């Protein structure tokens, strides 16, 4: 830097020749080692009555500040680094409005980990009141209460890696301390004196150089929030909680995994393309996963954790060994338990291949963040079965975040609004789309050895030493309620950014193309993020830690859809926002017959009872307002209707399609070889959804020589010593191989096969190609697979761009799916715990989303709450307008609760209740004439049982914490809040002297 | 003399001098400054790498020292705000976008001729601090009486004789008469022997096989003879017209000149061109001992980059047997495209040590006594020994430089001696042990000081770290050779007297694997010369064109503008000794480099000011010219047919791909004929072939029959071999030249918002909106054209596509009040803030909307290997249009919470065309009657169910029908 450290450049002169005493005792730096404790200890007590002080879940703790000569002392030596300023500390502030609405979903959520998706619900019992007058004397029909539970169910996001976190090195004493030495044993002592114990000599500064890679130093708030990431990733993994397991075991035993779309027991809808895929999977019993489908007829696949993450390692990666690159980061001491729960997040690296959690467990590794227990810093590692459950797996991200940000209490709270990021809200109503969101992931740049700081700061017990204690399971069970309270938030708005992009962009189908359709929907989020930052400068702040491009953060779209001030969500500086992915591909439906949808007559005008009981009575996926074969139907045009697009052609669906036949030579022996693992590969599951680009960029990187492609071709037999490259794979083109095509078992009969062998990711893993490199190759084998079973069903091969593939093209515009309408019903009903709330006021006559005096809400909350309610009483309620729409509410031709868009002014017109148990509520005697209809609500919260719950919080355990610890001095004498702290030497200067020899160049005599 | 003799002053200046040479002479023993305190001992590299102007800026101090997976990013980003006013959809808001664009620095050995000349001269500038005390300042006074006192005559009995043969043997060569050749008593020429060798031995990342196959070898571990060091070549290579990019400028302009070394590395290169080449191995054989014009080369391509050379011999014991293996250095290319060159340690040298102990020297031979260097024998050999010939040696680049620095010291064969240590040692030179004890050891204690050290450390860093960006659609810079001075090995007091044992702050054993100075001298050449590219992306011609005379040429072209070159004045040269003569084309870099940090210039960082003061001169004219080594000459998508330039730019094509900087800008053939200058616009480019006498049936080419025979792209080649097509475009506005991405993110002005207005170049209200225009429209993608009025030489229409930045905003060639943007290409596409280009035309030229721009810009390192995603978010042309004014209508107006009415954003700029069937048209006759409703039966069949745990099944099915016979009926 502009200046040479103030302790290297001082000098022992003026001198004397009486200047006795030695170099090291002047020059000395001025170091006042012990530095004050800073923070206060407990939570604390009531003076009267001694009962203890509460504040929930909660553990605070005291940390240490240091003198000021001290830092000073850090400061001349760390000349010339780069440590980020402070991150700003903000709460989020919110407009009036939503304010009421973000305190109340905020005040109790209570997640209930069933098969794979986070649950809520707000039990309700609802009073239905029916406002109508007669010549100023008012009257009211309530019959009966309706019990129903709104529950919102949170489904994780797709997520690939591709940004890299800039370096500058995250701040702190750990740190600053880290970055002086490796500074010092790379450029030798005098760029900084000894710096720590055990750095002293040489042979402890040679063992400390071997390990820790050059570039190596401190980015821990970085690789804390991706950690917690993985275990809340691995909570809905191993979630009864009282689940023991081996690791293999744990990795062997099939929960569900999370897949896209709900299906119904005749029909399925708006599953991705991934989704799609493994329905057939489940289908034909080809793979091994079978696709199921939770209460409410959600989505759901059955494979081993092992098969969706990890496939593709041969058997030299285990446990991120030193000197890979990786964080390798210093596991606290504890009992074996905690200690393999570390080794198993990170287990033989595990790529990001996405069921809809699989994600989770795979960002921990992706990044790097690869625990360690061998080598000098962190315990002894633990046997292969010891079985870590859902306790010791939450004393992992408890003491994660203790030692981690140095208690710093930004950092923390900013990791939160990233966790919360990762969840959607789910799909379950039978066409929901609207759903065209993914996290894209950064993976750290800076690479460090984690136990080479406590290897080297160790005086005495050869370990690290950071202790856990059963306080930092404290700190973890409140961690998972901060992350659930505020994921309330998050969830809230990105709903609200949906709806924005749905009534007021314009949303669009031609000939019924979906993601098409979608990709729009994208588009516009990816502009109503953008304008959050609010200035062109600020962004550049706010970027500063990561070097992805500014791809915008995804709680952006929330810090848009909600109030808006983009401080609190992700900070001015804010290490590790994942930004915006496109994970819009498709709705693509199926039917019990293989069909179309029947698209169903309602004429509008003359609303009868009967018609629309008839609606009811039908069943909820198939029905589909408007045929988009031809025409591009908007929701100004055809506002609320299911426009279903019948079978998918070859040419939708191409960018997509993996298989084609247009290759040129050396690409043709890559794209054979390519085919032949897809071919016979049994049990392969899908969820990369990978493109025709993927192929055409893997297949051309893979053909040209580079060392990487290379090493592959001579790995994989192809290529050096081949004789038949010319004929023998160059003109065998699928389509003329015998016998089995869906076996890996190959006769010495067979004629015709491209290679006489087949190789498995572990021989080519086992020849060296970065895992990278074999997982992507992997990958789109996988994909190849898927793809070859929708060929041979669909009504070709797509030998015509127009073949007719046997699922479907079926959006649901203007219409917002279950999970977004039980999302708004549970907020909306957390406000009118006892307030009336009258909802539709003169039903007929006027819009239904309508904003009036009192409100508390905006108003699709209060029609959401109201779609809820007649849900589950037995209602079907159409709203009509003139021109030429007509779409219910609270039953609905899609199935269950869903209130539709108004980009068109909807009116009321007539309520069908199905099943008569003669005791109804007021509503249908209010639209003959025009009135208003308030409703009381009574909610109690979905609380489960303890073995299902994500965050458990010990309302007892306050006892431990309060008191303040203390230490009282009895005998007078004086110990302020003082001590002692690593303290460093500095530079000094020494004169060193050899030891005389007479060669015979010198004088001597 | 006798005027100071007789002024009232005069005797005391006289009393002073004299009394002060006096005494300073008593013990010169006891002299040194290295050793003064922690900073100046260790020479004052503790803080050089990173300035703070560059801090800011971000680099990391990690030092750019290639290292296995080593890249260097800089890249710059801008947010530009538009806020649009009659927008196609309801009206109002803006619409703020963000990009990043990514330079790619090299840093390697650099080509460019090394004009060191060395000759021994006698002067105390640099030399020892012994020898500083040995000889008085000025009174000139014999002093061999008090040296005697401090040293022992073996050293100098003998020395005097090794200075006296020395003498002779370079009278040999120049055939000089030896009156005027002077015994050394320079050391930078030491200083630079073995420091070179340093800096090549710890910043070259090794392979050794470790096991089975080649590894890595950890920052602590043995290097063996077997160590392959590949070392980052300051080029880049591709696919496209440019294979490889910058060759030396000069390599390609008509007539060379060159030397026996460039020859067979320039023909190397071009080897590794043909899209299917990996390691040149150029081996180099059979060199005799009275001279050699008898040189075998050959060339062994491997075509797969890591099957890099071998040799079957362990260090060679005399150089006569080293001379027989004869000395091979592959060339093999890359990943991210940094061509690496690789050689192995028993190459570099031959086996000196020869250790012969403590007696007075014999008759003939150098001897080193080396104080407490225990067991660094392998250390010391490896700094100190006759490059493997030590003769005439071949290696490319410096060590070139170094062979023949050495040799001119001794003749092939005087053989040294090592004492102090015992009779014999191993090689391994495990690395501190090469720069603890080796490099560091070895001139702290010889109290050889800063000033010498410093130039070394300058020099090499000139030469090993020359950093040219990566621009490959077109060429680099073409680094400029430097102009360097550096007298032989021998020295007075380092070569044979006593090695000084006393430290002063910090000592030589403490200073680890020498970070500071390897990333200190890797760094001052990139920082300094990182500007001059930079430098030359910010400013060109100010009309864009340059000027042709007649029959001209590129490269002659390139000589005549140099006379309207500007550069920025020196100021405060105390430092370098009266070295400071010019030619009026020699600018020092450092010239450059207060141009763009200007804030370097005041004296506050050794970076400008060692740089300054003791930096190679360059040279200046070639400096424009860019050369890259390409396939083929005369089929270039972008030739722009001579004429151009002759009746003037009618057209100009600027088309940016999806990603990177880079334009690829059009260029005129460039020897075409005429009678007056025409001024060109806006590239001017030759294509010129070279033909190499032919290999013998194996690889021979005898180094001087290798003769080099230019012709043009008009000229016949089926006779005259060839390796080779050179290409060199010189450029004016650097747009769309790699560079400007250079000048952006290193000297441009960034993390400040300006308006259209401020940054375009144009000057009436009317004509700033339309380059603002220019680009905005280029970014979505369809092309926009600036269509001018004939007059004037500018070039009738300047178009561009693809996703151009702001700061190229600022490039583009004027437009001042004759000319209106015009859409080339109309046809409407889904786009990205837009669609129907032409409504955009329209929507720019009502001032309905205006964009400002901030950007900040940071240089990177990135050391791991990382994957980018980019994706465009794009809106449909179908349904872009349609999606009526949400807003003011009053039904969408009431569904939507009240802030997002609001506020001022929008999705797209402007509407787009062409919408398919408007509705849900569905011929009757298709809808069903829904039947008549059933009216008793229970609905536990259709009401939602309520929420209860577990999940369960789904039942359906299909058959897989044979995939091959549909297969057969093909894809897909």
């Amino acid at each position: 830097m502009s200046a040479p450290s103030d302790q290297s450049q001082e000098t022992r002169s003026p001198t004397s020749v009486g200047n006795t005493v030695a170099a090291d005792v002047q020059t000395s730096v001025h170091d006042k080692p012990t530095g004050e404790l800073k923070g206060s200890d407990g939570t604390g007590i009531h003076e009267a009555t001694g009962l203890p002080i509460d504040k929930r879940g909660e553990v605070p703790t005291v940390q240490l500040e240091r003198t000021a000569e001290s830092i000073a002392k850090m400061m001349d030596l760390l000349r010339s680094e780069k440590f980020t300023a402070a991150a700003a500390d903000a709460k989020l502030m919110l407009q009036q409005e939503f304010q009421n609405i973000v305190a109340c979903a905020k005040n109790a959520p209570q997640m209930t980990v069933n098969a794979g998706r986070f649950y809520l619900g707000c039990n309700s019992t609802t009073a239905i009141i029916a406002g109508d007058t007669a010549d100023g004397y008012e009257i009211e029909y309530s019959g009966k209460r309706i019990e129903g539970q709104c529950v919102v169910a949170l489904e994780p996001l797709t997520i690939t890696l591709s940004g890299s976190t800039s370096s500058t090195q995250d701040n702190s004493d750990s740190a600053k301390l880290f970055a002086l030495a490796v500074s010092q044993v790379w450029g030798g002592a005098s760029t900084v004196g000894i710096v720590a114990p055990m750095l002293q000599t040489v042979a402890q500064e040679q063992t400390f150089r071997a390990r820790v890679e050059r570039d190596s130093g401190f980015q821990h708030h970085a690789a804390l929030t991706t950690v917690v990431t993985t275990i809340v990733g691995w909570l809905m993994h191993v979630g009864d909680s009282a689940a023991k397991r081996s690791r293999d075991g744990w990795l062997d035993h099939q929960t569900d995994f999370a897949v896209k779309g709900m299906l119904t027991p005749h029909i399925a809808s708006g599953m991705d393309w991934a989704g799609v895929q493994t329905y057939s999977a489940s289908a034909m019993e080809t793979t091994t996963d079978r696709v199921r489908a939770d209460y409410a007829g959600r989505m759901v696949v059955h494979s081993t954790l092992r098969k969706q993450t990890l496939r593709s390692r041969g058997t030299g990666d285990t446990t991120e060994t030193e000197n890979s690159g990786r964080y390798l980061l210093a596991l606290p001491k504890c009992d074996a338990g905690v200690a393999a729960a570390a080794l198993a997040l990170t287990w033989g690296k595990p790529k990001l291949g996405g069921a809809g959690h699989a994600n989770l467990t795979a960002v921990m590794s992706e990044a790097g963040v690869g625990y360690i227990t061998g080598v000098n810093g962190t315990r002894a590692t633990p046997h292969a079965d010891t079985v870590f459950g859902r306790e010791e797996l939450v004393y992992l991200l408890g003491f994660a975040l203790r030692h981690m940000a140095d208690a710093q209490e930004q950092v923390i709270r900013n990791v939160l609004a990233q966790v919360a990021s990762l969840f959607r809200p789910a799909a379950c109503s039978a066409h929901e789309w609207m759903n065209v969101h993914g996290a894209l992931m950064p993976k750290v740049s800076r690479p460090m050895n984690e136990p080479a700081f406590r290897e080297v700061w160790n005086v005495a017990n050869s370990s690290s030493d950071l202790q856990m204690i059963d306080r930092d399971k404290l700190n973890g069970e409140h961690f998972l309620r901060q992350l659930a309270q505020q994921i309330t938030v998050n969830c809230t708005g990105t709903a609200m950014a949906i709806y924005q992009a749905v009534l007021a962009g314009p949303t669009g189908i031609t000939d019924g193309d979906t993601t098409r359709l979608q990709k729009d929907l994208y588009h516009h989020l990816f502009q109503y993020a953008t304008t959050t930052y609010a200035d062109g400068v600020q962004v550049m702040q706010a970027n500063t830690r990561m070097a992805n491009k500014m791809v915008p953060p995804v709680n952006a779209l929330a810090a848009w859809g909600l109030g808006s001030s983009m401080d609190s969500f992700t900070g001015p500086h804010c290490a590790y926002y994942f930004g915006l992915a496109d994970a819009a591909d498709g709705c693509f439906y199926s039917t019990t017959t293989g069909r179309t949808l029947s698209v169903y007559a309602v004429d509008v005008n003359h609303t009868s009872s009967d018609s629309y009981l008839a609606m009811a009575q039908l069943e909820p996926g198939l029905i589909a307002t408007a045929t988009g074969t031809g025409s591009t139907i908007t929701t100004n045009v055809e506002a609320a209707g299911v426009v279903d697009g019948g079978l998918v052609t070859e040419g939708h669906v191409s960018l997509y399609t993996t298989i084609s036949a247009q290759w040129n030579g050396l690409q043709r022996e890559v794209y054979n070889w390519l085919l032949w693992h897809a071919c016979k590969t049994e049990d392969s599951s899908h969820a990369d959804i990978v493109g025709a680009e993927e192929v055409k960029s893997a297949v051309e990187w893979l053909s040209s020589n580079s060392v990487e492609a290379h090493r592959f071709r001579s790995s994989a037999g192809l290529g050096a010593t081949e004789a038949a490259g010319s004929p023998g794979r160059r003109a065998w083109r699928l389509h003329h191989y015998d016998g089995q095509i869906f076996s890996n078992v190959i006769a010495d009969t067979e004629r015709h096969p491209y290679m006489r062998r087949l190789y498995t990711p572990s021989e080519l893993r086992d020849a060296r190609n970065d895992l990278f490199v074999v997982d992507r190759i992997w990958k789109i084998v996988m994909a190849m697979r898927a793809q070859l079973m929708l060929i041979s069903v669909q009504e070709d091969g797509g030998r015509h761009q127009h073949s007719k593939h046997y699922f479907g093209e079926a959006a649901a515009i203007g219409v917002m799916g279950h999970g977004f309408t039980n999302l708004f019903a549970y907020c909306a009903s957390t406000v009118h715990g006892g307030r009336e709330a009258r909802l539709i006021s003169n039903c007929t006559d006027t819009p239904m989303y309508k904003k009036e005096a009192n409100d508390l809400v905006p108003p699709m909350m209060k029609v959401a709450q109201l779609s809820t309610l007649l849900a589950h009483g037995g209602a079907w309620c159409n709203a009509v307008n003139m021109g030429g729409n007509s779409t219910s509410i609270g039953l609905s031709i899609l199935g269950d609760g869903t209130m539709p868009l108004q980009t068109v002014p909807w009116t009321v017109n007539e309520i069908t209740y199905l099943s008569e148990e003669g005791a109804r509520h007021g509503i249908e005697a209010i639209i003959d004439t025009n009135g208003s209809v308030s409703v009381k609500v009574k909610m109690t919260m979905l609380e489960p049982r303890q073995r299902f719950c994500l965050y458990d919080d010990n309302k007892t355990s306050s006892y431990i914490t309060a008191q303040e610890s203390r230490t009282a001095t009895y005998v007078t004498l004086k110990l302020g809040g003082t001590k002692n702290a690593n303290t460093i030497s500095g530079l000094v200067a020494h004169d060193y002297k050899l030891a005389t020899t007479i060669l015979a160049s010198t004088y001597d005599k | 003399a006798t005027q100071m003799q007789q002024r009232d002053n005069g005797e005391e200046t006289l009393a002073n001098i004299k009394h002060s040479a006096r005494s300073e002479l008593k013990d010169m023993n006891v002299s040194g400054l290295a050793g003064i305190n922690i900073q100046a001992g260790g020479y004052d590299l503790t803080g050089l790498s990173l300035t703070d102007e560059l801090i800011a800026q971000g680099l990391s101090n990690v030092g750019l020292l290639p290292f296995e997976h080593s890249r260097v990013v800089l890249e710059l980003a801008e947010a530009i705000t538009v806020t649009a006013n009659n927008t196609d959809m309801g009206g109002s808001g803006q619409y703020c976008e963000q990009g990043a664009w990514r330079a790619w620095l090299h840093v390697g050995l650099n080509m460019a001729k090394h004009h060191v000349r060395i000759r021994s001269s006698a002067a105390m500038d640099f030399g020892t601090h012994r020898m500083m005390a040995c000889d008085p300042a000025s009174l000139d006074a014999s002093t061999i009486s008090a040296m005697s006192r401090n040293v022992t005559t073996a050293t100098m009995n003998a020395v005097s004789r090794e200075m006296k043969a020395m003498k002779a043997l370079a009278a040999g060569r120049s055939r000089m008469s030896q009156s005027d050749i002077a015994d050394n008593n320079d050391c930078r020429g030491f200083a630079f022997g073995v420091l070179s060798r340093m800096v090549m031995h710890n910043s070259a990342r090794r392979h050794g096989v470790v096991n089975g196959r080649l590894q890595e070898l950890g920052e602590n571990d043995a290097s063996t003879a077997d160590t392959y060091l590949t070392w980052e070549l300051a080029c880049a290579h591709g696919k496209g017209e440019v294979a490889i990019t910058p060759v030396p400028a000069a390599w390609l302009d008509p007539e060379a000149q060159l030397t026996g070394r460039e020859r067979v590395f320039s023909e190397a290169l071009a080897r590794l061109v043909d899209p299917d080449v990996g390691c040149v191995h150029v081996k180099i054989d059979g060199v005799t001992q009275n001279a050699a014009e008898n040189a075998r080369v050959h060339y062994a391509t491997r075509p797969d980059p890591m099957s890099w050379l071998d040799d079957n011999t362990g260090l060679s014991a005399d150089s006569n047997a080293g001379r027989i293996s004869g000395e091979h250095y592959t060339l093999w290319k890359g990943r991210h495209s940094k061509v690496h060159l690789t050689i192995q340690l028993k190459q570099l040298y031959h086996r000196m040590s020869t250790t012969a102990a403590t007696a007075e020297p014999r008759a003939d031979s150098i001897v080193y006594y080396l104080k407490g260097f225990e067991g660094l024998g392998a250390c010391a050999e490896f700094l100190l020994a006759n490059s493997r010939f030590g003769h005439h040696s071949f290696l490319p680049g410096v060590f070139g430089v170094t062979a023949d620095v050495h040799e001119a010291a001794y003749a092939q064969n005087q053989a040294l001696f090592l004492a102090g240590i015992g009779d014999r040692m191993p090689p391994a030179t495990f690395t501190k042990a090469q720069l603890a004890t080796a490099t560091y050891a070895l001139m702290r204690r010889y109290d050889i000081s800063e000033r010498t050290c410093h130039f070394a450390i300058t020099t090499i860093g000139h030469m090993v770290a020359q950093t040219a960006v990566r621009d490959l659609n077109n060429g680099s810079l073409s680094p400029l050779p430097f102009r360097v001075n550096l007298s032989p090995f021998l020295v007075q007091g380092v070569q044979f007297w006593d090695m000084n044992d006393t430290e002063g702050s910090v000592s030589v054993h403490d200073m680890g694997i020498g970070k500071e100075l390897l990333t200190a001298t890797y760094a001052l050449g990139a920082m300094a010369s990182l500007a001059h590219v930079c430098e030359q992306g910010g400013t060109g011609e100010e009309m864009s064109a340059i000027e042709v005379s007649r029959f001209t040429d590129v490269h002659t072209v390139a000589t005549d503008l140099f006379r309207k070159v500007v550069m920025t004045e020196l100021g405060d040269l105390k430092l370098r000794g009266s070295e400071v003569t010019h030619s009026s084309q020699e600018a020092l870099f450092a010239q450059k480099m207060k141009a763009v940090w200007s804030s370097m210039a005041e004296g506050s960082t050794r970076l400008y000011n060692l740089n300054q003061a003791y930096g190679p001169f360059v040279d200046v004219q070639l400096a424009r010219i860019r050369s890259s080594f390409v396939r083929d000459i005369g089929a270039s998508r972008q030739m722009m047919d001579a004429s151009a330039l002759i009746k003037h730019a009618q057209n100009v094509t600027y088309d940016w791909p999806q990603n990177e900087s880079g334009c690829p800008v059009q260029f005129i053939a460039l020897p075409v004929p005429s009678t007056i200058t025409h001024y060109a616009t806006p590239a001017i480019g030759t294509e010129r072939w070279f033909a190499t006498t032919r290999l013998n049936a194996a690889g021979s080419k005898v180094i001087s029959e290798i003769r080099w025979t230019n012709g043009l792209n008009s000229d016949d080649r089926a006779g005259v071999h060839v390796f080779a097509y050179g290409r060199s475009t010189i450029v004016s506005s650097p747009l769309g030249c790699a560079e400007a991405m250079a000048a952006m993110v290193i000297a441009g002005e960034h993390k400040v918002v300006r308006r259209h207005t401020s940054i375009a170049r144009a000057q009436s209200a009317r004509t700033a909106n339309i380059v603002a225009g220019a680009v905005l429209g280029a970014r979505n993608g369809d092309m926009m054209t600036i269509i001018r009025p004939s007059t004037s030489v500018a070039s009738s229409a300047v178009h561009l596509r693809g996703y151009i930045p702001m700061a190229a905003m600022n490039m583009l060639p004027i437009t001042d009040g004759d000319c209106d943007l015009v859409v080339a290409d109309t046809r409407t596409r889904p786009g990205r803030m837009s669609t129907s280009p032409e409504a955009h035309r329209r929507g720019v030229l009502a001032s309905d909307y205006h964009v400002d721009i901030a950007t900040d810009g940071n240089i990177r390192h990135v050391a791991r290997e990382v994957y980018t995603v980019a994706d465009i978010p794009t809106v449909s042309e179908r349904v872009s249009g349609l999606a009526l004014r949400p807003y003011e209508r009053s039904c969408v107006r009431d569904a939507s919470t009240l802030h997002s009415m609001l506020c001022g954003a929008v999705p797209l700029l402007y509407g787009g065309g062409e919408p398919m069937k408007l509705g849900d048209n569905t011929p009757v006759t298709n809808r069903q009657a829904l039947r008549p409703p059933e009216y008793n039966r229970n609905p536990a069949l259709r009401m939602p169910a309520r929420f209860q745990m577990g999940t369960t099944a789904c039942a359906f099915t299909k058959a897989l029908g044979d995939v091959r016979a549909q297969m057969e009926l093909r894809e897909g």
